[PDB]
């Protein structure tokens, strides 16, 4: 779990890289379809929710 | 570019280039 949030999902690949968990969203987002400007946008209620 | 610089967080003020002014000019 703690190097899903700090690493995304890069470290099972390989050793870790430390990203922004906000961008690590986004590149999630990008592979549902969703461009990045939608994650970033409704950055605030997303969290909420 | 999708939208108004004050909406996103964590934003850097830069300068995008492009090609094609260059070019024209
Ligand atoms: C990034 O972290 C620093 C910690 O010093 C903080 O000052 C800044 O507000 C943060 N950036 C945000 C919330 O966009
Ligand atoms: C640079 O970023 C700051 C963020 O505090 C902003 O106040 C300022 O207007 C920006 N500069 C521009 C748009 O030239």
């Amino acid at each position: 779990l703690a190097g899903t949030i700090t690493s995304g999902w890069t470290f099972g690949a390989g050793a870790a890289l430390q990203i922004p968990f906000a961008m690590q969203m986004a590149y999630r987002f990008n592979g549902i379809g969703v461009t990045q400007n939608v994650l970033y946008e409704n950055q605030k209620l997303i969290a909420n929710q | 570019v999708s939208g108004n610089c004050d909406v996103v967080i964590g934003i850097v003020n830069n300068t995008v280039y492009d090609p094609l002014q260059p070019e024209l000019d």
